[PDB]
C-alpha cells in the first residue's frame, strides 16, 4: 500500500524529454478497494487528503465487513468509470486494484457454490478469462488522448509464486513488481526485488527521444551484476568470504551497495537523470571491461563517477 | 500454471511434438534470453538435418555442433560440483571448462531480440562463433599443460573479440572473423 | 632439513648442521626456495620472514602438489635484537587457517 | 520423484536426517574449535621459545666471528656438513597424517666444529639448541593448519547442508504435498458430480 | 507418521502422548517407551509436595536432559571416538546406557513410585554432583549418593 | 497442526490482523518470560500510532525504540559467530554489543507477571528504560574507543542499577530514572 | 499400486496379519533376494515358538536371534552417519558393525532359490551361519581393542568359510560347522 | 513416472520390462537401456548349460551387483569428495563408467551372446578376482582376466 500510494503521489510523465513540450496534466486516480480493513483505508484516505488528489479520484470501496459476491463487481464498475473518463474525455487515469487475492477468494466462493469445473486449487477453471475481462481493460487508443494504467495490488498467498492467483496474473499482466520479505527485514523501502520483476513494455518507452539513451544498457548490465552479485552471495554462503577471488569480491560490493542505495530511497521522489546517475555510480564499481551489456560509448560518456552522490 | 510440465497440455503435446524447446524461470530472472533450458530440451530432427548442414553451413558443422554440447554437458557436470565446494578446488582443466562453458553461454547462446543485429543470426555466424570459442579452448588447454596460469588466459584480449562477435552484422562478420582467428592464435603464442 | 635466510645468519645455521643459504632478495629468496622445494631431498625449509613473510602463500603451486616439504616462517636477525610481535603474527596465522578473523 | 504418498514419507525422514547431521557436525566442529585453542596457545609458548632462542643464538654467532675470525667462522661452517639430523616421522590427526619431525641429530657428523676458534664451537651449540626449538615450532603450527582446515570442511559441510540440501527437500515435502491434496480434491469433486447426476437420474425416471 | 490424520486429532483432543520406539524394541528394551518424545501435559497438577515426592518434577526434568546429552554423544563417539571425547561426555555416554539398561527396560516388573524414583537417583548419581543444574542443592543433599547395585542385579 | 504457519487459518489470519505476536516456546525453555520471538513477530500500527507516542510519552521515542530495535538486529547478527566460537573470543565491540543484547533482552524484554510492580509498565517508564540503555551503549562505546576494557564496563554498579530499573514502582521510577542518567554520565568518566 | 504400502489394502492387512514380510524394490533391484526390508518387517509370533526353537534347535538359539538382531539395528543406527560423512569417517568399532552387518546381509540373509543346496535351509544350518558370524564379531571387538586395524581383520581368509557356508550341503554341514569354529578361534588367536 | 497407472499395471501384467534412461539417453549412450529398473520374468527359464553358456546368469548377477556398487559411489562422492574415496571404491566407480560406455553403449551393431559375455567379462576383470561373489571359482579360472583392450584400442 505504501508503494502504491508513493507511485499515485510521484508518477509523472516527463514530457521535456519526450520532446512534445507540452504542458502536463495531472492523474485522475480510480480507486477499488475489495476486502479492504479500516487500518488500511484510513491509510490511503489519509494518504489522498495530504497530497490534495481526493478530488480528482474516484473511490469505490468494498470492505471486509460488506458482502463477498459485491466483491465482484467493484473492479468492473471501477474500470467501467476509468475508461469513460478517459476515452470520452482525455483524461490519464490510474487505476489501483488494492488486494485482488480478495477478488480471487471470491470468485472461488461462487464457482464453489455453483459447482462448475475447478481448475489447480479449487479455483473455477475461467478464473484466467474473467482476471482478463478486468485487467485487459487498460491500454491507449487510436486517436484518442486519454489513457488506462492498472496497478492491481495482490498478496501472494504463503510467499508462493507458483500460486494460482499471481501464476495467472503474470500471465495476464504486462510484468509485475515482486516485494521481497528479505529485503523488507533487511530495513529496505521500497523493498523491490528486481530479479522476479519484470516489465515487458519497457522498450517502447526508453532510449532515444524518451529518457536518454543509455537505458536500457544500463538497466541489462545492472541485472547481470546483479545476478552475479547474488550467485557470488550464495557461493559464501558455503565457502566463506576469504576464499573469492578480486572480481568477485567486487561483485560482492556490488550487490550490496546496490540494495543500500539504489533499492533503499525510503519516501524520496528521484527524477529519472537521479537514478541514472546512482546506477552509473554503482557500475562504476566493477573493471570498465566486465560491462560488456554496454556499448563503448556510453561507458565513455558516462563510466568513472564516484558514489559521492548526495 | 506454475512451470510445471507434468500437466496434461504439455504431457500430450510432448508425445507427438518432435522438438521441445523448454523455457526455464531461471534463466529468464537473470536476463539470459532466449531462456531455453539446454538441459531439458531436445530435437529429433538434428540427425535428418545432417546432410543438409554438411553441404550448406559446412562439411564438418555437425562436428563442432557435437564438441560444443559435449562442453555443455560437462560444465553442467561440474556446475553441481562447483556449488558446493567452490571453483579453486577444481583442477585447472575443469576450470578452464567452466570458463568455456561461460563463454558458451553469454556469447553464443545468449540474443538479444532487441538489438539491430543480434535479433538475427544466420548459420554461417553461429558456425563461426561456434568455431572461435573451440579454438580458443584447444589452445588454451594446450597453454594449461604448458603451465600456463588460468588467470593469464582469462585476462586475454581476444575474449572480449569473441565476446562482441554476435553484435557484428553479417555483411562484415566473415572479414571479423578471419581475424579473429588469426588473433587467437597470435595470443596463445605470446603467453607462451 | 635447510634454511633460507640473510647470509649473515645462514653461516651460523651451517655451523650448527644446517643446509644454510644467503638471500639477498626477496625476488632471490623465492626462486631459491622455488629451486629449494623443487629438487627432491631436504624435508624442512625455514624461510626468512622479512624476505618472504608468507612462504605457504608464494610456494603454493608446489605444497599444494607435495606434502613433504615443511615450511616456516622464522623471525629476522635485526628484528630479533629488537623484538617483534608474536601475537600480532597468531592473530594473522589465526585468520588464515579458520578465516573468521577474530580473536581475544 | 514421483509424487507418492511414500516417496512423501522417505522425503521427510531425509529432512530430519539432514537436520540430525546438521546438529552432529556442529558438535564436531565444536570440540575441533576447542582442540585448535588449546594449539593455538601451546603455538604461542612455542613461537615465544624460538624467538628466545634466535636472540641467544644470534648473539653467540656475532661474538663468535668478532673474537674468532670471521673467515675462522665461515671455514668451520664449511667444515660442518649437512647432517642427516631428523627423521620425518608421521603423525595422525582427527583421521588425517601430518608430519611430527624427531631430531636425530647426531652430534659427530658435525665436522671441524672446534679447534682454533675458541668460541665459535659455542655458538654451534647455541644454533644447535636453536635448531631444536624450530622443529618443535614446526611440529606445533603443522598441527594447527591441519585442525583448522578440518575446522573448515565441517563448517563448509554444515553450510551446505542448512542452505543447499534442507531447502531443497522442503521444496519436494511441498509440490508432493500439492500434488496428492490436489488429487484429492479431484476425485473428491469426481464422485460429487457423478452422485448428482445418479441422483437428477432417478428423480427424472426413477 | 504423526502427521495422519488419526494421531493429529488424537493430539489435538488429548493432553500428551507415550511414544514406543523400534529401535528400542529391537534393541531389547522392553517396554519400549522412548522418553524423548513423549510427554504429559498435566503432569506437573498432579505431583510434587502431598502427591508422590518433593523430588519428582526436577528428577524428570533431569533425567530427560541427561538423556538427551548421551543420545547425541554417542552418535558423536562414532565420529570423533571417545578418546576426544571429556570425562563429562563419557559420564553421560555411560549414563544414557544405564538409563536403558535400567530404566527403560524393567520388564514384566511392577514398581512402585519409590523405587523408580530411586533407580533414577542411582543413575544420576553416575553424573557428578553440580552437573545435576535443574535439580535444587536440597534434593542433591538427601538423595544423591546411591549405588547402582540396587538395581544391578535385576535389569 | 505442528507449528506449521503455512496451515490456511493462519494465512488468512495474516492477511487481516496488524500485530502478530509469535510466541515460542523456546524461549520459555530458557527461563524468558514473555516468551515473544522479537524475530518474528511483528506490526502494522507504529507509524499511525507514532504522533500519539511524540506527544504523550516523549518526542524520540520513536527514535529510542528503533534504536532498541537495531541493537537486537545487531546481536541476532552475531549468533553464527558466538556459536562458533564463546563470547569471550570476540573483539570489544562486538561482544559489547552481545552484552547489550544481554541487557535489553533481561532487563527490558523480559517481565514477571506474578511480581507486585513489574507485572506492570507504563509508556513512561519503558521509554525511561530504553533511554537508560542507549546512553549507557554509547558511553561505553566511547569508553572502548578510548581503550577501555570492556570487562571492567561488565563491572560497573552501573549496570546493576538498569536490572533493577523493572522493579520500581510507577511513582518512584522518575526520581530512580534521573539519578541513574547522571550516575551513568558520572560512571564512565571515573572509569579511565 | 506403484509400491505404496499406504494403500488402503496394505494397510488393512497390515492390521490383522501377524507377520509382515515386507519387500524392497532397491533390493530388488540390486538382484539380492529374498530382498526383504528388514526395517519395515516384523513379526509377532517369536515369543510364542522360543519353547519350540529351545527344545528342537538349540538351548540359545532365541539369544543368537536376539543378538543379530541387535546387530542389524546398530548397523541401522550408524548408516545414518555413514550417509552423512562416508564410511571411512567412522571410528573401528562402528566399521566393524558395518561390516558384520554387510556379512550378515550377503552371507544369511542371502538366499538362493535356484541353488541346489542353498534354495533350502535347516533351522539347524541357520544357527549354525549365526553361531560363527557372532564368534567372529566378538572375536573381532576383542583384537580392535587390542588394536588390530580393520583391513586386517576383512582380510582373514576365515571370511571365505564364512561366506560360502550356504552352500554346505545339508549332510555335509555338521563338521563344516566344527571346522570353522576351530579356524575362526585359530585365525584370531593367531593376529597376536 | 513409473507409478503412473499404465506402467504400473502392465508391469504388473507383463514377463519384466526394459525400462530406458533420460540420463543415459542425454549422455548419448545408444541403447539408453537402463539395467537396474529392467526385468526379465523367465530369464531362468532359457539361459544356463545347454541353453546359452554355463556362466550366463552368474555373470548377470555379478554385473546387477558391480553397477549398483558403482552408482552408490557415485552418490557418495557428492557427500565425501572424490579424493577421499578407496581404491576399491575408485574401482567401482571406473567399472561403472566403462559399464555404461562399453556394454550399454552399443549402437546399431548386432552382437552375438558370446561376444556380450566377452564383453562382460573384460569389464569385471577391472574388479579383483575376490570381488566376484556371485560367481562360482570354475567360472573364475575359465574366463576371469582378458582385457577389455584386446577387443577396442
Amino acid at each position: 500500500n505504501e508503494i502504491a500510494a508513493q507511485i499515485a503521489r510521484q508518477a509523472t510523465v516527463r514530457p521535456d524529454l519526450s520532446g512534445e513540450g507540452e504542458k502536463e496534466e495531472p492523474f485522475a486516480v480510480v480507486f477499488a478497494a475489495m476486502g479492504i480493513t479500516q487500518r488500511e483505508l484510513s491509510y490511503f484516505i489519509q494518504e489522498f487528503e495530504r497530497t490534495g488528489a481526493l478530488s480528482r479520484s474516484v473511490l469505490f470501496l468494498n470492505k471486509a465487513d460488506d458482502p463477498t459476491i459485491e466483491r465482484i463487481l467493484t473492479p468492473r464498475m471501477a474500470l467501467t468509470v476509468a475508461e469513460y473518463l478517459a476515452f470520452e474525455h482525455d483524461y490519464h487515469v490510474l487505476v489501483i486494484l488494492t488486494d485482488m487475492t480478495n477478488y480471487c477468494e471470491a470468485l472461488r466462493e461462487i464457482g464453489a457454490a455453483r459447482e462448475e469445473i475447478p481448475g489447480r486449487r479449487g479455483y473455477p477453471g475461467y478464473m484466467y478469462t474473467d482476471l482478463a475481462t478486468i485487467y485487459e481493460r487498460a491500454g491507449v487508443v487510436e486517436g484518442k488522448k486519454g489513457s488506462v494504467t492498472q496497478i492491481p495490488i495482490l498478496s501472494m498467498p504463503d510467499d508462493d509464486r507458483t500460486h494460482p492467483i499471481p501464476d495467472l496474473t503474470g500471465y495476464i499482466t504486462e510484468g509485475q513488481i515482486q516485494l521481497s520479505r528479505e529485503l523488507h527485514r533487511k530495513g529496505i523501502y521500497p523493498p523491490i526485488d528486481p530479479l522476479p520483476s519484470l516489465s515487458r513494455l519497457m522498450n517502447n518507452g526508453v532510449g532515444k527521444g524518451k529518457t536518454r539513451e543509455d537505458h536500457k544498457q544500463v538497466s541489462d548490465q545492472l541485472y547481470s551484476a546483479y545476478a552475479n552479485g547474488v550467485d557470488i552471495r550464495k557461493l559464501v554462503a558455503i565457502i566463506g568470504e576469504d576464499a573469492l577471488t578480486e572480481n568477485d569480491r567486487r561483485y560482492l560490493q556490488f550487490a550490496d551497495a546496490f540494495e543500500r542505495f539504489f533499492i533503499n530511497q525510503g519516501q524520496q521522489n528521484r527524477s529519472i537523470e537521479e537514478s541514472l546517475q546512482i546506477a552509473w555510480a554503482l557500475l562504476s564499481m566493477l573493471p570498465q571491461g566486465e560491462l560488456k551489456r554496454i556499448s563503448k560509448d556510453h561507458i565513455g560518456k558516462y563510466y568513472g563517477q564516484k558514489l559521492e552522490e548526495i | 500454471p506454475g512451470g510445471d510440465m507434468s500437466e496434461p497440455v504439455t504431457q500430450s503435446t510432448l508425445r507427438i511434438v518432435g522438438a521441445f524447446w523448454r523455457l526455464d524461470a531461471s534463466l529468464a530472472f537473470r536476463r539470459h534470453f532466449p531462456a531455453i533450458n539446454w538441459n531439458g530440451s531436445y530435437s529429433l530432427f538434428t540427425s535428418a538435418l545432417d546432410p543438409w548442414y554438411r553441404e550448406n553451413v559446412a562439411e564438418d558443422y555437425p562436428e563442432l555442433r557435437d564438441a560444443i554440447s559435449e562442453l555443455l554437458q560437462r560444465e553442467a557436470g561440474l556446475q553441481e560440483i562447483v556449488q558446493l565446494v567452490g571453483p579453486d578446488a577444481l583442477q585447472d582443466a575443469e576450470r578452464l571448462v567452466i570458463e568455456v562453458g561461460r563463454i558458451i553461454r553469454e556469447d553464443f547462446l545468449q540474443q538479444n531480440a532487441y538489438h539491430e543485429v543480434d535479433a538475427y543470426c544466420s548459420m554461417k555466424k553461429a558456425y563461426g562463433i561456434m568455431k572461435m570459442i573451440l579454438a580458443f579452448y584447444k589452445e588454451a588447454e594446450a597453454a594449461i599443460k604448458r603451465g600456463v596460469s588460468i588467470d593469464e588466459i582469462l585476462q586475454l584480449p581476444v575474449l572480449e573479440r569473441i565476446g562482441r562477435a554476435r553484435y557484428v552484422s553479417e555483411e562484415e562478420f566473415p572479414a571479423y572473423f578471419e581475424e579473429a582467428m588469426k588473433e587467437i592464435q597470435g595470443a596463445f603464442k605470446a603467453l607462451a | 632439513m635447510a634454511v633460507i635466510a640473510d647470509p649473515e645468519t645462514a653461516q651460523g645455521f651451517r655451523l650448527a648442521g644446517l643446509e644454510g643459504y644467503g638471500a639477498s632478495s626477496a625476488e632471490e629468496a623465492q626462486s631459491l626456495l622455488e629451486t629449494l622445494v623443487e629438487r627432491g631431498g631436504y624435508a624442512l625449509v625455514a624461510v626468512d620472514e622479512a624476505l618472504l613473510p608468507d612462504p605457504e602463500r608464494a610456494v603454493e603451486r608446489l605444497m599444494r602438489g607435495r606434502d613433504l616439504p615443511v615450511l616456516l616462517p622464522i623471525a629476522g636477525l635485526k628484528e630479533a635484537f629488537q623484538g617483534h610481535d608474536v601475537e600480532g603474527y597468531m592473530r594473522e596465522l589465526v585468520r588464515k587457517t579458520i578465516g573468521f578473523d577474530i580473536k581475544l | 520423484v514421483s509424487p507418492t504418498r511414500m516417496n512423501l514419507l522417505q522425503r521427510r525422514g531425509q529432512l530430519r536426517l539432514a537436520q540430525k547431521g546438521v546438529d552432529l557436525l556442529k558438535k564436531k566442529r565444536d570440540a575441533l574449535v576447542a582442540e585448535f585453542f588449546g594449539l593455538v596457545r601451546e603455538a604461542m609458548e612455542a613461537r615465544k621459545a624460538l624467538d628466545q632462542a634466535a636472540k641467544e643464538a644470534y648473539a653467540a654467532l656475532l661474538l663468535a666471528q668478532a673474537f674468532d675470525g670471521p673467515e675462522v667462522v665461515a671455514g668451520a661452517a664449511l667444515g660442518v656438513p649437512p647432517l642427516e639430523g631428523v627423521e620425518a616421522e608421521v603423525e595422525n590427526v582427527w583421521g588425517s597424517k601430518v608430519p611430527r619431525l624427531k631430531a636425530t641429530f647426531p652430534d659427530g657428523a658435525l665436522l671441524s666444529p672446534v679447534g682454533t676458534p675458541a668460541y665459535t664451537l659455542e655458538a654451534s651449540r647455541a644454533f644447535r639448541r636453536y635448531a631444536e626449538a624450530l622443529i618443535r615450532v614446526a611440529n606445533t603450527e603443522t598441527r594447527l593448519k591441519k585442525i583448522g582446515e578440518e575446522i573448515k570442511k565441517t563448517t563448509r559441510r554444515v553450510n551446505a547442508l542448512e542452505q543447499v540440501v534442507i531447502p531443497g527437500i522442503r521444496a519436494q515435502i511441498r509440490f508432493i504435498q500439492q500434488v496428492l491434496e490436489q488429487r484429492e480434491r479431484e476425485d473428491t469433486f469426481r464422485l460429487k458430480r457423478i452422485k448428482g447426476k445418479i441422483e437428477a437420474r432417478e428423480a427424472e425416471e426413477e | 507418521d504423526r502427521t495422519h490424520p488419526i494421531p493429529d486429532l488424537t493430539g489435538y483432543i488429548t493432553e500428551g502422548q507415550i511414544q514406543l520406539s523400534r529401535e528400542l524394541h529391537r534393541k531389547g528394551i522392553y517396554p519400549p517407551i522412548d522418553p524423548l518424545p513423549s510427554l504429559s501435559r498435566l503432569m506437573n497438577n498432579g505431583v510434587g509436595k502431598g502427591k508422590t515426592r518433593e523430588d519428582h518434577k526436577q528428577v524428570s526434568d533431569q533425567l530427560y536432559s541427561a538423556y538427551a546429552n548421551g543420545v547425541d554423544i554417542r552418535k558423536l563417539v562414532a565420529i570423533i571416538g571417545e578418546d576426544a571425547l571429556t570425562e563429562n561426555d563419557r559420564r553421560y555416554l555411560q549414563f544414557a546406557d544405564a538409563f536403558e539398561r535400567f530404566f527403560i527396560n524393567q520388564g514384566q516388573q511392577n514398581r512402585s513410585i519409590e523405587e523408580s524414583l530411586q533407580i533414577a537417583w542411582a543413575l544420576l548419581s553416575m553424573l557428578p554432583q553440580g552437573e545435576l543444574k535443574r535439580i535444587s542443592k536440597d534434593h542433591i543433599g538427601k538423595y544423591y549418593g546411591q549405588k547402582l547395585e540396587e538395581i544391578w542385579g535385576a535389569p
